[PDB]
């Protein structure tokens, strides 16, 4: 009786102790296990999250998951090495909450206007097909459900009625436009391999067309393709514990690589210094030794500077032994550039190739694809690595200091100076004069002339020309005076010459010193550590439209340094954890390639920008991009028609491919008595078949059925929100501004034009998610999906080497499915609802030239486009390749389900090598089992997310051991050296899913990257390349510094230079003309990754909602704020030509003034109110960006400069945009439930 | 009448006792978690502190003096009326005072509110009521200052806490007005347990004299 | 002298990323109930700035914490114990849930349910978890000033900013900022302890972590005002008081507290700290606020020195725990090299939970500089962080303790880089601040490579020790309602028994 134990009172007073001060007390204390009853569980599962890999222990407790906490017991890195233990971040830290939450989406749901004319129309249509024909064929039918998007009405539906709607409205699009009017859109494969997989393997399998990510949310680096021509390889974030110098370039590590950031802030302790260049204090700031500021997007001009800096003191006056041997091997200084003949002085045009000279260097394959150079004996040679030696022979694609005729050591020159037989005078494009009223200009010369030491050689066709090295133009193009009294170059730090400190300083506004001390510590810390020197760079530099300027320069600064390939040093860029490992292991199951070859792939900028019709809206031309050196003529048309063409060249993919369904083709090519092919070749030339991207609005050649998984697309993703909504969607939109059409403007040369642009081109959106995303909400049918605690999957990242899974913790609740199943159910019904319709088809397939093929020989010397009768038609050279593709459509669930014949009957490989798989899918066979019967007996059986699994850890040399060596034994053939090596001493091991649920596994070093994973030393890019002597898949086999493409060099690419920041011109038209009364005014739009949220996700999660500011926010700086009469948290309107949003104010020191920044994405489902500028629900950051192509971005068919899925292509840059900003006065909530405000 | 009368003064009083301690007992013994004074303060600070102490100093004026008064040459009976009267009657006027303002904050102060519970509502109504009857008896006692009325209520009390019978007879007489109070204030006691009134059980007493510093041992 | 141990903790301000994982991980354990949702037990606050609640620091307003009176006894500032009970019907000094913030939540459920044909998008607006009715504007946070969210002469009211000429903070390239992540100091002399009218707060003996009894706390709501921190928030669903419970039930079994384990930044260090509670008072009085940092560290006692040893085994010590101390990364942090510093010492509440300062970007200056004493690395007096400011926070104004802290881990980062890099043996900066190289090799062990068993140093509260721990391993859990639990007497009134016990008495 707790009541009879007051009477224990002074029986329970022990001792008294601190001279009376306290009294020990002897009572009950069993209300304690209150607490204890709360953190006890039923059981723990380890899992993780899908779009910082990290793993994570899952509570369970009375049946339902309850809360997380980070798991430890990842394999421990080298003891002089922090671990990376517990990693995680916030937003993980709060997913439990979505698992029951309110906004948690529990059945499949569709449109209550679709529904009730699906439904009468299935009872006047005993065939879905036919059902569906009845409703979108009607314009008005079509319309009364497209229009209602977004605006409420979504009724509880089952999955036997939205799996037949959506297998009827495939079959009926395929059947009759095509199957490239089928698309499908998800990002980052590997935070969920297997849940990405899902959807792009139905629609590879069907034809329909897989879009692309890197490249969409602009993580992906051009720059990287153009320097070593690889998408994205970098360090991980241990290897940064192993560098002695860090510069924290635009990037917010703390806040966008959170589990990563220890490395950083504890390798402070082991004596490293680190520099932190951000225009405004930010997180990253706090833990630097030295804060630099910049003006934002004049970052490309400090670190020209540094180069300046470096090159001078390093290179020339006390030239490092280290850095002189490093570039002399590694890039392509030495390699030999022919000067163009121009009025008055010369141009520098592309690389001198073995096939111009006489006896082409003895060199009979490939000699117009391999470069030229000197050695010590002012000889001329071709040496090993130029990608000439990659294909058509072996044994010397490699970075040996070699003749690549005798096969004998040289030792290639780096400068002329001191051998030249006279000395012309080059142009180099200078931009550094331009610029909006915002920047900071430095006034010289469009043009900037310099003297370079020549050398007169004799052609092999009797004409004669001027070469020079990379290496003497670079020292010119930086400015450095060599003796040969250059009015353009520089006496001095102090003079103001093209790319002096001095002349940064007016540029950027850094201090001269400050630009001149790093980059002397830098460079000197490079120098006695051998390369120990790294930037971590992030978006702050590549979200701008020129951010190849901003990366290389950044890029040569480390190259001159001997920084890449070094552990401890080099190029660090994270963005988005692109690096999928298993990559040979996944693609097949993702794309089908295992039944099927090849898939259709697409970049998503070129897809939306064409079918969204941003273009309809160009306010940049290609004209004002070109080098003052280049013929203007050669390069007129709208941005789009340089993509019509590139398309058309080969040089990128299309979607939808051809004006007429690709699937009647060879029905057309047998009357006309002639294969398919050829039938194509013959009907592109004659006219008589178009590509699709030269009608997009005819009304057959937009993408009509569009499947978003683990993406928010319309919601935070799709730049130009408002043109989706207006273009794609079919419904009410806030565009501000007016089209080409309406502005009498010049319609594009390749493409077709119309006044009114055809809108609502979805016929059917369907989104699979958990939660009720601002994409739902504009969808027609929404599938409940399983949490990242729901469901088997697997993990990897590019900042660490470990494996792991995603498990369910429990099974999905309510009706959600995982994606794997979700899709596997959807190929079910489309197998049955096909016949009749859709029966073993014969398919026209266009592919790009792709990158690691031995096609990427394609054009060597300039660009020839055959449809202006420039050459002649040559699908895969000229054109994309013309390939046939069988489908066999009933069988689609079959093929789904199970895996192909393709592995054993072709093999298996990627990143151009090849290997024999069998022994793998004879493994495979015992672990998932096999088909008893049908199209697939005897075929590995994929029922389960965990048979996909496996056959992904199976197949990959990352994963299997055995694989590996294969991988690296074919590779040796290429370059005649032993890598086998690299895995022999692991080939006994095999990465199984129930062994990394137990606990994380480290991959293996495999071909496919060129870091390694050993335990001596960490994983650092481009390490293979320097220490195994393989080469970079360039023109040149080197890190190039020199772009030597046609377009490149006419865009003045060739080498780096400034580039000010563009003008979107998105402003002046619009402030002013809708007043509120409050003033306007006009500030740069930045949105880096916010601190709540990965990009949308967790932007409605409570816990992130709580710690942040309620809701969507917005950053201005005091001084902006109290010009506008902005008060902290009050209601604020920010908007252009490309529509408007509403947001709240954040008002602070730390934001400079003249920009703004509302953290990237907080999307449109949470506490927005009506916009007094468009009448409708506010909008989100990207209803004012719209997308803008640049044009170098669009090579292809060139070496390193081809094609390859998120390898290449256009990106959706944005951080040029400005916006009118101002104080909102109506806070009208346009729901009807008269709880509105007036701000005064 | 004669039998609603035994009812409740002879009856009731006895059946509210019962409850009221032993609804005590089982409450303390078997809900702990449920044993507070339940501040809602926070939620809404203003007109809190002349409120909550105008209405406690009162209530505890008056607690005090029905106290020695009831249950107790130079305190005669018609000295202890005079000072119910004036000492009693100031207290219930401050009571009377912030309990109004309580009982206006609890129901139409939103947060408040929304979040009180019923119990919280009916006691404090019935002791704004049981205070304002009780001043109304001043006035009658005032037309007996010879304190005679007293005497009666007295005879009653006591009457009661000593368990005699026929409690009820001492009544004989009196002026209607004290019937209704001493049912409402039997009837506080019969649903003391079952509110927040427990609160007062725990009077912080042994805090005066308490080491500052306390520490559990192992148990 | 009463030897008494407990689980200190130390968090490296200088490596905190400001990420609020540990808020979010404690969140979702301990306080998502009603009623203590606008509760956050660990709490990351960006300085400068005034917290949360808003303007906690201010003892002068919210009359938190200890004062020493002129006959040199203590008292809390609420008042002497009388004057405490004359508070009781209305806390005048009670910080009300706007000085938190209102919870609130999002209906959600409307972009679900609207209907068919709305003229508008639908959308969630906020509502309040408090009146349950739709809030015009969410316009406070518990995180609000977050980075430096608001204007500087709002973040500037910060009271560490006292005494400070603060003006050249305003100015953009003098920008500043850091963060403050916090929980319960789990005091040796807590003020919620000594303001408890009923005594329903104590601490426990064998690892010191303070508790509010949910059983015996009354709801006097006192205690809330007694806490200088404002580490006690009050349930106003329960009408009792919660606060951080230092996750005793890991504890217990020697496990970190969910947030040590859950830091990203690897900040946190756990370990046991011997002290004398005789001691307590003396240390807690002394006459100048400027000595109770080091008039509280000599109430810790050496866990290596025998004399120790013995009086800490006759007091009752495990010898797990006496072991786990010597091997303590605090007691390394706070006694030894001196890196760790106590919150606000001046509110003579003697914390547990302390702190190694930060250091930050050196402060601008006219040119690029010139090397120094570190070389390229930086020397204590460039640092951008007003060393006032440090002072004001952790050492009651003496900025003397945090310059040392703060030039010891400089001088680490100088003799590591001559290593590392130079390759060579450099002890300059290192006898400049009095650390030997065996030191500062150890100074590099805990705080750059960190390994879990280092940061991490938990003994077992020993469960079994003057308990019963066998009936209970068999019965504990079944919670069918015995009524039983909670008392010493047996007797109770529905005639049941403990279902965790043996009521049968052996007979032999
Ligand atoms: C069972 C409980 C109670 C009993 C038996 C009781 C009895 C009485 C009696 C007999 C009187 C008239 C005094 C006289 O003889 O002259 C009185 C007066 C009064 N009572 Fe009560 N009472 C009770 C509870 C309460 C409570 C709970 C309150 C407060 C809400 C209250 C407030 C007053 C006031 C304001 C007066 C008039 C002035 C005075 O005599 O102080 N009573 N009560
Ligand atoms: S959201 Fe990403 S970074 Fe954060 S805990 Fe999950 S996996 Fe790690
Ligand atoms: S010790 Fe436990 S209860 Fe206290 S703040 Fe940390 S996680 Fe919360
Ligand atoms: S988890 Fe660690 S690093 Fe992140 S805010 Fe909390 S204490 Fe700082
Ligand atoms: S002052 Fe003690 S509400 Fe605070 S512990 Fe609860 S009765």
């Amino acid at each position: 009786s707790k009541f009879l134990d007051r009477f224990r009172y002074f029986k329970q007073k022990g001792e008294t102790f601190a001279d009376g001060h306290g009294q020990l007390l002897n009572t009950n204390r069993d209300w304690e296990d209150g607490y204890r009853q709360r953190w006890q569980h039923d059981k723990i599962v380890r899992s993780t999250h899908g779009v910082g890999s990290c793993s994570w222990k899952i509570y369970v407790k009375n049946g339902l998951v309850t809360w997380e906490t980070q798991q430890t017991d990842y394999p421990r890195t080298r003891p002089d090495l922090p671990n990376h233990e517990p990693r995680g971040c916030p937003r993980g830290a709060s997913y439990s909450w979505y698992l029951y939450s309110a906004n948690r989406l529990k059945y499949p749901m569709m449109r209550k206007r679709l529904m009730k004319m699906w439904r009468e129309a299935k009872a006047l249509h005993s065939d879905p097909v036919e059902a569906w024909a009845s409703i979108i064929e009607d314009a008005d039918k079509a319309k009364s459900f497209k229009q209602a998007r977004g605006r409420g009405g979504f009724v509880r539906s089952s999955w036997q009625e939205v799996n037949e709607l959506i297998a009827a409205s495939n079959v009926y699009t395929i059947k009759n436009y095509g199957p490239d009017r089928v698309a499908g859109f998800s990002p980052i494969p590997a935070m969920s391999m297997v849940s990405y997989a899902s959807g792009a393997r139905y629609l590879s399998l069907i034809g329909g067309t897989c879009l692309s990510f890197y490249d969409w949310y602009c993580d992906l680096p051009p720059a990287s393709p153009q320097t070593w021509g690889e998408q994205t390889d970098v360090p991980e974030s241990a290897d940064w514990y192993n560098s002695s110098y860090i510069i924290a370039w635009g990037s917010n590590v703390p806040q966008t690589r959170t589990p990563d950031a220890h490395f950083f802030t504890e390798v402070r302790y082991k004596g490293t210094k680190t520099v932190a260049v951000t225009p405004d204090y930010a997180e990253i700031a706090k833990l630097c030794d030295l804060w630099l500021a910049p003006k934002q997007g004049t970052d490309a001009a400090m670190a020209l500077a540094m180069g300046h800096v470096m090159l001078r003191e390093f290179h020339l006056d006390n030239p490092s032994q280290y850095f002189t041997d490093y570039v002399r091997r590694y890039t392509d200084m030495p390699m030999l550039v022919m000067l163009e003949e121009r009025d008055g002085y010369y141009a520098a045009g592309r690389m001198l190739r073995a096939a111009d000279l006489v006896d082409a260097l003895g060199q009979e394959n490939n000699p117009e694809w391999k470069t030229v150079a000197f050695n010590t004996n002012g000889e001329m040679v071709a040496p090993n690595g130029s990608i000439g030696f990659r294909w058509g022979e072996k044994g010397k694609w490699n970075l040996e200091q070699r003749d690549g005729k005798t096969g004998e050591e040289t030792e290639l020159q780096l400068s002329l100076l001191g051998s030249q037989d006279e000395i012309a005078e080059v142009g180099f494009p200078y931009f550094g004069g331009d610029g909006t009223e915002h920047f900071n200009k430095v006034e010289l010369e469009n043009v900037l002339l310099h003297k370079l030491p020549v050398k007169r050689l004799q052609l092999a066709d009797g004409s004669t020309a001027l070469v020079t090295t990379v290496y003497d133009l670079t020292l010119a193009n930086y400015g450095l005076e060599r003796g040969l009294n250059d009015v353009n170059c520089a006496t001095s730090y102090d003079d103001v010459k093209a790319y002096t400190p001095a002349w940064a300083e007016q540029i950027t506004g850094v201090s001269r010193s400050q630009i001149i001390r790093i980059a002397r510590e830098f460079a000197d810390n490079a120098d006695k550590t051998h390369g120990r020197s790294m930037i971590i760079v992030g978006a702050g530099l590549n979200h701008w439209y020129h951010l190849d300027m901003n990366y290389r320069g950044l890029i040569n600064m480390l190259i001159f340094c001997g920084c890449v390939g070094q552990s401890g040093g080099g190029w660090a860029h994270y963005v988005g954890q692109e690096k999928l490992r298993p990559q040979t292991g996944w693609q097949p199951l993702a794309f089908a390639l295992d039944w099927q070859r090849p898939a259709r792939h697409m970049n998503s900028t070129s897809y939306f920008y064409n079918h969204s019709s941003q273009w309809r809206y160009e306010t940049v031309t290609a004209e004002e991009l070109l080098s003052p050196m280049a013929d203007k003529s050669r390069y007129t048309g709208h941005l789009i028609d340089f993509n019509v063409r590139a398309e058309r060249m080969g040089w990128l993919p299309s979607a939808p491919q051809l004006g007429t369904n690709p699937l009647t083709i060879a029905g057309e090519a047998e009357k006309a008595g002639m294969n398919p092919v050829d039938y194509t070749v013959k009907s592109l030339k004659e006219g008589s078949i178009r590509f699709a991207a030269e009608q997009p609005e005819n009304g057959k050649n937009h993408p009509r059925n569009l499947f978003i998984w683990r993406s928010n697309l319309l919601g935070s993703s799709g730049k130009g929100h408002e043109f989706m909504l207006k273009y794609l969607l079919g419904t009410e939109h806030g565009i501000q501004g007016k089209d080409l059409g309406q502005q009498g403007g010049v319609k594009p040369e390749e493409v077709d034009w119309q006044d009114n642009g055809l809108e609502g081109k979805l016929d059917l959106v369907v989104t699979l998610d958990f939660r009720l995303s601002s994409t739902c909400l504009y969808s027609d049918i929404i599938l409940p999906t399983a949490t990242w605690y729901e469901k088997d999957d697997m993990n990897t990242s590019d900042m660490h080497p470990f494996i792991h899974p995603l498990s369910a913790a429990v099974d999905p609740a309510w009706e959600a499915k995982s994606d794997w199943e979700i899709y596997k159910a959807i190929a079910k019904k489309f197998s049955e609802v096909c016949v009749g319709h859709l029966g073993k088809e014969t398919d026209i397939v266009t592919l790009p030239i792709q990158h690691d093929s031995a096609a990427e020989l394609a054009q060597p010397l300039d660009v020839k486009d055959w449809k202006k009768g420039e050459c002649d038609l040559i699908p895969g050279k000229t054109a994309p390749h013309i390939m046939v593709v069988e489908r066999d459509y009933p069988a689609t669930y079959e093929r789904f389900t199970s895996i192909g014949p393709l592995m054993e009957k072709i093999g298996n490989g990627g990143k151009g090598i090849a290997w024999n798989t069998q022994s793998e899918m004879d493994l495979l066979r015992k672990l998932n089992y096999t088909k008893a019967e049908g199209p697939a007996k005897g075929q590995p059986m994929l029922n389960t997310a965990i048979d996909a699994a496996e056959m992904i850890l199976t197949l990959a040399p990352e994963t299997n051991g055995q694989v590996a060596v294969k991988a690296w034994a074919a590779l040796s053939e290429f370059t005649g050296r032993d890598h086998t090596h690299l895995a022999l001493n692991k080939e006994d091991e095999k990465i199984r899913f129930r062994d990394i649920q137990a606990q994380p596994r480290k991959i293996i070093s495999s071909p496919t990257w060129s870091g390694l994973e050993d335990e001596h030393v960490s994983y650092n890019a481009g390490y293979t390349n320097v220490h195994e002597l393989i080469p970079w898949r360039t023109l040149s086999g080197r890190q190039q510094l020199y772009q030597d493409h046609q377009w490149m060099r006419d865009f003045g690419e060739s080498l780096l230079v400034y580039r000010p920041p563009i003008d979107t011109r998105s402003v002046k038209e619009v402030i002013g003309q809708k007043s509120n009364g409050n003033q306007e005014k006009a500030l740069n739009f930045l949105t880096p990754h916010q601190k709540w949220g990965i990009h949308s996700t967790y932007s409605d999660n409570l816990l992130m909602l709580t710690l942040g500011r309620g809701g969507p926010v917005v950053w201005l700086s005091e001084a902006d704020a109290k010009d506008l009469g902005i008060a902290d948290n009050d209601w604020i309107e920010v908007f252009n030509s490309n529509g408007a949003l509403t947001a709240r104010a954040v008002v602070s020191q730390r934001v400079p003034a003249g920009m703004t920044m509302m953290y990237h994405a907080q999307e449109r489902i949470v506490n927005l109110p009506g916009s007094e500028i468009t009448q409708q629900r506010g909008g989100i950051h990207n209803s004012v960006t719209r997308i803008t192509p640049k044009p170098t971005h669009m090579i292809g068919g060139y070496a390193h400069l081809a094609y390859g899925f998120n390898y290449y292509g256009t990106v959706g840059s944005n951080r040029d945009e400005f916006v009118v900003v101002r104080k909102m006065k109506n806070i009208d909530w346009l729901d009807g439930e008269g709880n509105d405000q007036v701000q005064e | 009448m004669q039998f609603l009368n035994m009812f409740f003064f002879d009856i009731y009083p006895y059946i509210a006792g019962a409850v009221f301690l032993i609804g005590s007992w089982l409450r303390y013994d078997y809900g702990q978690y449920t044993w507070r004074a339940a501040s809602s303060q926070m939620l809404d600070r203003k007109g809190m502190n002349l409120a909550s102490n105008l209405f406690h100093i009162g209530i505890l004026g008056i607690f005090v003096g029905h106290f020695f008064g009831m249950l107790t040459a130079w305190l005669p009976i018609e000295v202890k009326q005079k000072m119910a009267m004036f000492a009693g009657g100031a207290s219930g006027v401050l009571c009377l005072i912030g309990g109004v303002l309580l009982l206006k904050r609890r129901l139409f102060s939103p947060r408040v509110r929304a979040t009180t519970t019923g119990a919280d509502i009916l006691i404090l109504s019935l002791l704004v009521i049981q205070c304002a009857l009780g001043l109304l008896t001043i006035p009658f006692s005032a037309q007996h200052m010879d304190g005679s009325e007293m005497m009666k209520l007295v005879g009653w009390a006591q009457s009661v806490v000593t368990f005699h019978g026929g409690a009820s007879q001492h009544l004989d007489g009196v002026a209607f007005i004290f019937r209704l109070h001493l049912v409402l204030g039997m009837t506080l006691f019969l649903l003391f347990p079952f509110s927040r009134l427990i609160h007062i059980w725990s009077v912080p007493v042994e805090y005066l004299t308490r080491k500052y510093q306390l520490v559990r041992a192992r148990h | 002298m009463k030897i008494r141990s407990q689980v200190g903790m130390v968090l490296n301000l200088d490596k905190c990323i400001g990420c609020h994982t540990c808020s979010v991980t404690c969140k979702n354990v301990w306080t998502s109930r009603e009623g203590v949702e606008y509760a956050w037990f660990n709490n990351v606050e960006t300085k400068p700035g005034q917290g949360f609640p808003t303007d906690w620091e201010n003892q002068e307003k919210y009359k938190g914490g200890w004062i020493r009176k002129i006959n040199g006894k203590l008292q809390p500032r609420m008042g002497n114990r009388a004057m405490l009970l004359g508070k009781i019907f209305a806390n005048p000094h009670l910080p009300g849930i706007d000085d938190y913030y209102e919870p609130f939540d999002f209906d959600y459920q409307n972009l679900h349910t609207a209907p068919e044909g709305s003229k508008s998008q639908p959308i969630a607006r906020p509502r309040s978890l408090i009146t349950g009715e739709r809030m015009a504007k969410i316009e406070k946070g518990p995180n609000w000033e977050d980075d430096l969210g608001g204007e500087f002469d709002k973040l500037a009211k910060d009271k560490n900013f006292d005494n400070i000429q603060k003006a050249m903070y305003s100015q953009f390239e003098n920008t500043f900022m850091m963060y403050l992540p916090r929980l319960c100091e789990h005091c040796l002399n807590p003020a919620c302890v000594a303001t408890c009218p009923s005594g329903a707060i104590y601490k426990r003996e064998e690892d010191g972590i303070v508790l509010i009894d949910q059983d015996k706390c009354r709801g006097w709501r006192m205690c809330i005002t007694g806490c200088p921190y404002k580490k006690i928030y009050f349930n106003w669903k329960s009408g009792k008081s919660e606060k951080c419970i230092f996750c005793y039930p890991r504890i217990e079994a020697g496990q970190p507290t969910v947030c040590s384990e859950t830091c990203v930044g690897r900040i946190r260090y756990l370990g046991v700290l011997l002290y004398d509670a005789d001691a307590i008072e003396r240390a807690a009085s002394t006459e100048n606020e400027k000595d109770l940092y080091q008039r509280q560290l000599d109430v810790f006692l050496d866990p290596n020195d025998p004399k120790v040893i013995e009086q800490a085994i006759k007091d009752g010590i495990p010898l797990s725990v006496i072991e786990a101390a010597q091997q303590s990364p605090v007691y390394k942090m706070a006694m030894e090299w001196k890196l760790a510093l106590p919150l606000h010492p001046e509110y003579r509440t003697l914390p547990m939970v302390w702190y190694v300062p930060p250091l930050s970007p050196i402060q601008s200056a006219a040119d690029a500089g010139e090397l120094g004493s570190n070389g390229i690395l930086p020397d204590v007096e460039s640092l951008r962080i007003p060393v006032q400011y440090l002072a004001n926070l952790l050492t009651a104004g003496d900025t003397k303790p945090v310059l040392r802290a703060l030039k010891r881990m400089l001088a680490m980062r100088h003799y590591k880089r001559a290593e590392t890099v130079d390759g060579k043996v450099d002890t300059r900066a290192l006898e400049e601040v009095g650390l030997t190289e065996a030191q500062a090799q150890e100074m590099y062990r805990y705080l750059a490579i960190a390994n879990y068993e280092d940061r991490f140093v938990v003994p077992s509260s020993h469960r079994e020790l003057a308990r019963e721990a066998f009936p209970e391993k068999n019965g504990c859990g079944f919670t069918f309602g015995d009524g039983c639990h909670g008392s010493d007497t047996k007797f109770n009134l529905f005639n049941s028994r403990r279902i965790d016990a043996i009521d049968v008495t052996s007979k032999t």
